[PDB]
């Protein structure tokens, strides 16, 4: 998953 | 009923097995989840959605200790505790969850997202809706208070319409910082030339  | 557990940022087969073994299920989405499990503060879309909904955000130890006990334990002792990230962002995760439990952060907001923003529009839309806001999939063409546009420099050519009718242009940090802290302060994120 991507973090922002 | 039995927990419907969402995971973010982790690969935890043991944890999933514990959820299953203790009579719970795996949540398919933040909308469906009763709990979020992760290892630390991670600003994923799932994390921000869970936080916006006010559901418990718990460490992997919750499941491991629950399996040992033979039943799901109360969440209190297992809330994610990440002082380094709390310091960096100037917030308390417990206090933000408390705010989400008391009120819908973005109720009354209508929010459009231009196409180059990160996270992208549909993911922003999930976050917005998890905070009780109204996601706008079509470009707004008239003014209303608390109707705003999330954008970025790359998308300047796409802001001519909102600029004309007086809709604020906000950086994505309005949501990325605001949802994390459970504060809605659009003034602080208005984009300058």
């Amino acid at each position: 998953s991507q973090e922002y | 009923t039995a927990p419907k557990v969402l995971f973010t940022g982790v690969v935890d087969a043991r944890g999933e097995r514990a959820v299953l073994a203790l009579g719970g299920s795996l949540a398919g989405s933040a909308a469906e989840a009763s709990h979020l499990v992760t290892d630390r503060i991670r600003r994923t879309v799932k994390f921000l959605c869970a936080l916006g909904r006010g559901i418990p955000i718990l460490s992997l130890d919750w499941l491991h200790q629950s399996r040992k006990a033979g039943f799901f334990l109360p969440p209190d002792e297992y809330v994610v505790t990440d002082p380094e990230q709390e310091k960096n962002f100037g917030f308390s995760l417990q206090d933000a969850l408390s705010r989400a439990r008391e009120r819908r952060l973005l109720e009354g907001y209508e929010i459009y997202v231009t196409p180059g923003v990160q996270p992208p529009p549909p993911q922003m839309g999930e976050i917005i809706s998890c905070c009780g806001g109204t996601y706008l999939p079509s470009m707004p063409r008239s003014y209303k208070p608390q109707r705003v546009v999330i954008t970025c420099p790359q998308d300047f050519p796409h802001c001519s319409i909102p600029l004309r009718v007086g809709l604020p242009l906000l950086s994505p940090e309005f949501l990325l910082d605001g949802v994390l802290k459970q504060e809605a302060k659009p003034e602080a994120f208005v984009l300058s030339p």
